[PDB]
RNA sequence: CGCGACCUCAGAUCAGACGUGGCGACCCGCUGAAUUUAAGCAUAUUAGUCAGCGGAGGAGAAGAAACUAACCAGGAUUCCCUCAGUAACGGCGAGUGAACAGGGAAGAGCCCAGCGCCGAAUCCCCGCCCCGCGGCGGGGCGCGGGACAUGUGGCGUACGGAAGACCCGCUCCCCGGCGCCGCUCGUGGGGGGCCCAAGUCCUUCUGAUCGAGGCCCAGCCCGUGGACGGUGUGAGGCCGGUAGCGGCCCCCGGCGCGCCGGGCCCGGGUCUUCCCGGAGUCGGGUUGCUUGGGAAUGCAGCCCAAAGCGGGUGGUAAACUCCAUCUAAGGCUAAAUACCGGCACGAGACCGAUAGUCAACAAGUACCGUAAGGGAAAGUUGAAAAGAACUUUGAAGAGAGAGUUCAAGAGGGCGUGAAACCGUUAAGAGGUAAACGGGUGGGGUCCGCGCAGUCCGCCCGGAGGAUUCAACCCGGCGGCGGGUCCGGCCGUGUCGGCGGCCCGGCGGAUCUUUCCCGCGCGGGGGACCGUCCCCCGACCGGCGACCGGCCGCCGCCGGGCGCAUUUCCA
RNA sequence: UACCCACCCGACCCGUCUUGAAACACGGACCAAGGAGUCUAACACGUGCGCGAGUCGGGGGCUCGCACGAAAGCCGCCGUGGCGCAAUGAAGGUGAAGGCCGGCGCGCUCGCCGGCCGAGGUGGGAUCCCGAGGCCUCUCCAGUCCGCCGAGGGCGCACCACCGGCCCGUCUCGCCCGCCGCGCCGGGGAGGUGGAGCACGAGCGCACGUGUUAGGACCCGAAAGAUGGUGAACUAUGCCUGGG
RNA sequence: GCGAAAGACUAAUCGAACCAUCUAGUAGCUGGUUCCCUCCGAAGUUUCCCUCAGGAUAGCUGGCGCUCUCGCACACGCAGU
RNA sequence: CCCCCGGAGCCCCGCGGACGCUACGCCGCGACGAGUAGGAGGGCCGCUGCGGUGAGCCUUGAAGCCUAGGGCGCGGGCCCGGGUGGAGCCGCCGCAGGUGCAGAUCUUGGUGGUAGUAGCAAAUAUUCAAACGAGAACUUUGAAGGCCGAAGUGGAGAAGGG
RNA sequence: CGACUCUUAGCGGUGGAUCACUCGGCUCGUGCGUCGAUGAAGAACGCAGCUAGCUGCGAGAAUUAAUGUGAAUUGCAGGACACAUUGAUCAUCGACACUUCGAACGCACUUGCGGCCCCGGGUUCCUCCCGGGGCUACGCCUGUCUGAGCGUCGCU
């Protein structure tokens, strides 16, 4: 019975909301179940980027999102074979490898080479054994570091 | 303030952890002090009191200075009977009156094969917790 | 529960048997039979709206109120009036913005924390801390809540370097850090003025933390102290100065009791 | 009229395995209402919900595009915020009602068939030995079987692949054991066992205290321990415990080196020759349920029933027409995600015995119903039974004494012991039922008194008796206020120093890439402005923000003052 | 004042629906304990507080085994996003400025070029400012200080009434256009009218109150409907087998 | 279901069993709706409704305010006249 | 000259201000006070729980209960006196509610008046003596009178009971 | 002062309110995520020196061995034990054991009937008979054996 001026006021209660009501007692203690996880996979892994293996940089498609730039799914793979790299091999260098990104432009793409050819640089490749061959960086590029880079792999500011 | 999870601190369920408790736990809770000859002797400062130990009463209406020596030990009734600790019922047949552990000082320990490892043990515990802080 | 008092099959024979129209129990050959369920006025029964989980627990505020409860909470510290207003038995201490030297930090035994809070004559808080254990009025005996107490002088850290080890046995002191602060610890109940007693290292920080006045707060990301409604908040000299004496109205004050009329 | 292959198909208590049932909170297939709402009601709504039925797991399902989009484009699934109560649906009413993008949690990708290549390169079960045996396996040896040519294994699967030619660069992992070395985060992984500070000190209460004063700093001691429980009250110290990268002993987990047994000749980039995709499916017609999906979202049944520059999608049917974007008809997959069942725990601004679960107890018990089902009531002696010996009356139940107890005015359904109601004692009343409101009076129980209640407090006057000062100075201490802002410290407004400016930083789509580092961009320096800091000088608010001297006053202490003073008392 | 008693006056038993209840209207023997406007979501206005053309808050994240913690703190996350900062049309879409002056097109209430001012005006308007004149002051006069009264005169917030103006939709009518194109192209004008509009802002978040709903919804109350089940030990028949 | 038929009977139940659930079904209709004090204080009329025991809107009511006025020798405004 | 209140001596004192000034305090004037439905305000009105705080209270006696005990408030209620009771409890400033009962043919439990009343009336029937026993109309034995009258109140079974 | 009645109070009953307790619930988190034809869940019947119920167990039955633990158990008995001992008791539990139903399994549900193997008595397999042990359910897989077919043939 509407009194005097108010709004129309469809209220979704009809169906019976009493039962599946989902209330949010485990917020705090899920915010901790994540945080062990997240620092226990960082200890299980340790000389590696915490946050995750390397991901491009990408465009928001719809025209409201034009102008941002975002971390993409993956490396797409006609960005590869112009850095060389196989496209078996990056995914055990921490190069996330999208095989469906459909590439119609080569703005975007020197812009995502470029990661690449920045990553491999600043990466520092354990040798397979103590005692190993080519492409394993030295021991002085060694010793350096057990940094986990905390926090996303060259963030992408736009 | 106690910090371990895992532990309860609820003031109903260690009262429940107490009166079904089983009498292999029910031993360490009675556990009496020893006298300050003892607790010189052996760096020990308590013990489960045992069958045919020594004792004094400390508290309670005749406490004293008289040592008697335990008779048994009711663990279901969780209290223990003493050697001249008695009161005289209506027919003149007299009992025992219990006494609990905590309420009374050892004053001769009777000692075994057990218990001497066990005021060792103890004894090498409390002298290593002093040589950890040290 | 979901279930009080419905899970009974009751009918309310009704209408015609002359009892009450309240759903009866059925059947049986017990006491429970023909006695009234779902109902808030019988025994058994429910109550009236079942206390439900999803009630409004937890509350809000906006980030800067609760910062600038803070402030007031903190500005009280000082001010011995508005301190020992709150009973903190604070009449021997040399300085009410206490600092200790930055070796409290690092204290790690309780009897040196006993033997500074007599050096700075704040035994007498833990000492009336000390004699107001006693047991609690109602139902909270039976619920973990047993023994009560005052609370004492809070001592504030920039750094956990063992003090909180030391201070820790001492009742009624709570430890807070700088970084850390809390509403809920500096201003217990809702009233101001707490005592506090800050080390020299987190007594730097505190403008550095949450900012001076004519500078950014340069640890918070964008915050400065909140200004006033007026500054010189007495007025018992802005009401004798020269300028305002000068422009009033002479007083009246000949109290003309009413005359009988003869 | 025989014997022999194979194809179909039987029988075995044949050799070896496996399936059923239970649970059911969460999960997956299907089935599927009506109360209700619309103020009637049939569409709608309740609702793809309850019940029904099937099936699982420790999670399930989903999942590697026949996607989204129209952008300078994104890139498996699931979850959260958001989109948004919006696009759309609807007797366009009641009501219903998504997605895309964006942010985040998590993040992992992969196999077949086919087409082909390879001497079936394969797999299963037997029998002997070698190791291993409480998740039955590896190694070898056998004309020991059998499956398989109606098709097993290796490469290979659309992101391209194979095969070739030549371009470049040089080769450890896997598994079965056998050991051994580091016990490997709650700050020694999981579980078990046993262990680790300090008063029963003085006095005093009390039936008993764990209480009240006291005790070398809130008293003694300990305090990385002051949580809790026990204990004849209210205990850090009496007892268990608590804290603690505390100790010790087993077991289990998991990771790290060695030995052995076996498996494995496994790359990377370039040019050419071919090689390709899942049919009674897609799609259309139609009918029925479903979505919100509309000239039909999804699902079905029936009918029709494909194609190979093809097919699907591109959210109003249709033709023509261009573009975009995927690759269906086959399959596998951890992680965030869900848990009113179960095991094991922890907590609470929760309830406190008609509450809280039906159930604090022999509770899903007693009991009812033929049965499906229904389903209660009921916690507390004391601290210790010390639970009333004995004498006596009585057939006995019950008493009277006695005794136990701090208490039986705590006696076995016994803490506290209300009201209704009843019993008796006391007091007062009583023909208009009682009760009641206003007003007094009479009587009572007590209560305040008085064995005068004359209530006190100043000041003063008088008469008695007693101690020391006030008044005054002198020594000391401590304040107050004051101004000379006098000397210094302090801060407000202003000015000067351009002095901090780089020995002050932070901020800024300010400016320079003359720079530097890294790959036009990023990072860093240098220029600029706004803001915040140093030197000094001046004016002024000289501000409770002080310090030192000087002064004035006060007070206290100590001296001096001995009595027309100054106090006390009556 | 409260216990008992006495008297004089007053006086019908409460709850309820009701035009009307002491009612020959209904509930009520008595006494204990229990017992009824709740929570959630969504609006609305009022009020308090923070910040203010912004302001958050969630989800995440960074910080603990929580004792107090499943708290508090912090994060270009702080704006991805919501709400606000802008409307109007069904939609393609457009989108809040005028005034003035001078100069130039014929000032043509039309089109263009340089300068100034910038949210227009009228009437009330709390109201601040300016104030003629007074009113004394122990003398006659002189005269600067201090206020009181103060006719009259000015700026004029907020708000209200009105007239103007601008944006969009629609109409009418009429003019000149610009020209990367050609005008079934686009662009401007005058007058009226539709609008939840602009006309130098007021929102966001957090509390609390009141009200209205959706929820079991202030508590108790149907006759029914639906889904699954259990019954022929009574009784209704049929059958089988016995007995009278 | 069964009925030599009365709507009879179907475990004290029959013009349609009993049990549990959907279920706290719906009610414009009865019944109840818990402490004091203080201030203000109604309606039973209007139009519309499958409206006539109910609502919607009018009034009448209260609360919250605000804008001013000037009894501060110096008032305009209103009105059951 | 016509002087200074650290003193004019004060009915005005402008040099310093109440006892009074919890500044949401205190005070002086007037006016006015019916009330259902309803609204609003105030409640040192009350109930339970939490964060504070009361150097609160408490085995020299807390809660509850009981009181022809003394009183305060317009009242919600409250304070005291005694008593019994045997372990905990309240005041103030804030927060939170499952927060106040006469009533609902309310729920559960308890208890009255009715009332020592209705009632212990279907099938004809008992009596004497003894025994036992604390106790006999009612048991047991004896004696007498009687009924059921073999389509039984007699002697055996089924189902059911256990 | 007769009795009755009423009011109030003192005490006494009746009744169980209030109050104070609480080995119980409810709620919210956390870790784990564990059934069964080698016979589950559930049900029946048994089992204690004196034992009905709850609980605990399964003819080895208020437990068995084992390992920790280290002197009780208890209502009363009664006891072994040597408390210098697996050592009383409790906890753990990993050795062993598991009456009858029950998916329940030889066919049936009366608790009745069988079959097939074995080993005791009987027999001297002589068949019963008596006693004891192992099998005998449905569906389905792989293999194995025995087969059937005017199914396709081949050889004859
Ligand atoms: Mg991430
Ligand atoms: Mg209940
Ligand atoms: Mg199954
Ligand atoms: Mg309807
Ligand atoms: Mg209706
Ligand atoms: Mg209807
Ligand atoms: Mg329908
Ligand atoms: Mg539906
Ligand atoms: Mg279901
Ligand atoms: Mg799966
Ligand atoms: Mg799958
Ligand atoms: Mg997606
Ligand atoms: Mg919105
Ligand atoms: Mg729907
Ligand atoms: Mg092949
Ligand atoms: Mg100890
Ligand atoms: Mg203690
Ligand atoms: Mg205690
Ligand atoms: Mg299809
Ligand atoms: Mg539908
Ligand atoms: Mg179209
Ligand atoms: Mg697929
Ligand atoms: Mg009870
Ligand atoms: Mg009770
Ligand atoms: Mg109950
Ligand atoms: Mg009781
Ligand atoms: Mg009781
Ligand atoms: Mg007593
Ligand atoms: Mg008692
Ligand atoms: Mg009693
Ligand atoms: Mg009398
Ligand atoms: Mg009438
Ligand atoms: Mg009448
Ligand atoms: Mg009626
Ligand atoms: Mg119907
Ligand atoms: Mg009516
Ligand atoms: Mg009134
Ligand atoms: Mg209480
Ligand atoms: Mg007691
Ligand atoms: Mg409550
Ligand atoms: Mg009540
Ligand atoms: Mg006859
Ligand atoms: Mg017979
Ligand atoms: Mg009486
Ligand atoms: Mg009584
Ligand atoms: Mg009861
Ligand atoms: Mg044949």
């Amino acid at each position: 019975a509407p009194s005097r001026n108010g709004m129309i006021l469809k209220p979704h209660f009809h169906k019976d909301w009493q039962r599946r009501v989902a209330t949010w007692f485990n917020q705090p203690a899920r915010k901790i179940r994540r945080r062990k996880a997240r620092q226990a996979k960082a200890r299980r892994i340790a000389p590696r980027p915490a946050s995750g293996p390397l991901r491009p940089v990408v465009r928001c498609p719809t025209v409201r999102y034009h102008t941002k730039v975002r971390a993409g799914r993956g490396f797409s793979l006609e960005e590869l074979r112009v850095a060389g790299i196989h496209k078996k091999v990056a995914r055990t260098i921490g190069i996330s490898v999208d095989p469906r990104r459909r590439n119609k432009c080569t703005e975007s793409l020197q812009a995502n080479v470029q990661r690449l050819k920045e990553y491999r640089s600043k990466l520092i490749l354990f040798p397979r054994k103590p005692s190993a061959p080519k492409k394993g960086d030295s021991s002085a590029e060694e010793l350096k570091l057990a940094t986990q880079l905390t926090g996303p792999v060259m963030p992408i500011r736009n | 303030m106690k910090f371990n999870p895992f532990v309860t601190s609820d003031r109903s369920k260690n009262r429940k952890r107490h009166f079904n408790a089983p009498s292999h736990i029910r031993r360490k809770i009675m556990s009496s002090p020893l006298s300050k000859e003892l607790r010189q002797k052996y760096n020990v400062r308590s013990m489960p009191i045992r069958k045919d130990d020594e004792v004094q009463v400390v508290r309670g209406h005749y406490k004293g200075q008289q040592i008697g020596k335990v008779v048994q030990v009711y663990r279901k009734k969780y209290v223990i009977y003493i050697e001249r600790v008695q009161r005289e019922k209506a027919n003149g047949t007299t009992v025992h009156v219990g006494i609990h552990p905590s309420k009374v000082v050892i004053t001769r320990l009777k000692l075994d094969k057990d218990r001497k490892k066990i005021l060792e043990r103890k004894a090498k515990s409390r002298q290593v917790g002093k040589e950890k802080g040290k | 529960s979901e279930l009080a008092g419905h899970q009974t099959s009751a009918e309310s024979w009704g209408t015609g048997r002359a009892v009450a129209r309240i759903p009866r129990v059925r059947g049986g050959g017990t006491h429970r039979s023909g006695q009234g369920a779902f109902g808030n006025m019988c025994r058994g029964g429910r109550m009236f709206a079942p206390t439900k989980t999803w009630r409004r627990w937890h509350r809000r505020v906006n980030t800067t109120q609760k910062r600038y409860a803070i402030c007031s909470a903190l500005a009280a510290s000082a001010l011995p009036a508005l301190v020992m207003s709150k009973g903190h038995r604070i009449e021997e201490v040399p300085e009410l913005p206490l600092v200790v030297e930055d070796k409290v930090e690092s204290y790690k035994k309780t009897k040196e924390a006993v033997l500074l809070l007599k050096k700075l004559k704040a035994w007498n808080d833990i000492k009336k801390v000390y004699a107001s254990q006693r047991m609690r009025a109602g139902k909270g005996k039976m619920r973990n809540r047993r023994r009560i107490q005052r609370r004492g002088p809070c001592i504030i850290y920039n750094e956990d370097n063992g003090i909180i080890k030391a201070f820790r046995n001492i009742p009624g002191i709570t430890l807070l850090n700088v970084s850390k602060l809390n509403i809920l610890k500096l201003a217990p109940g809702g009233h101001v003025g707490r005592f506090c007693i800050w080390t020299e290292s987190a007594f730097r920080k505190l403008d550095e933390l949450y900012g001076t006045w004519r500078k950014a707060a340069t640890l918070k990301s964008n915050y400065n102290l909140p200004m006033h409604k007026m500054l010189n908040t007495d007025l018992s000299r802005i009401l004798k100065s020269p300028e305002i004496q000068r422009a009033l109205r002479a007083p009246r004050k000949k109290i003309h009791r009413r005359v009988l009329k003869k």
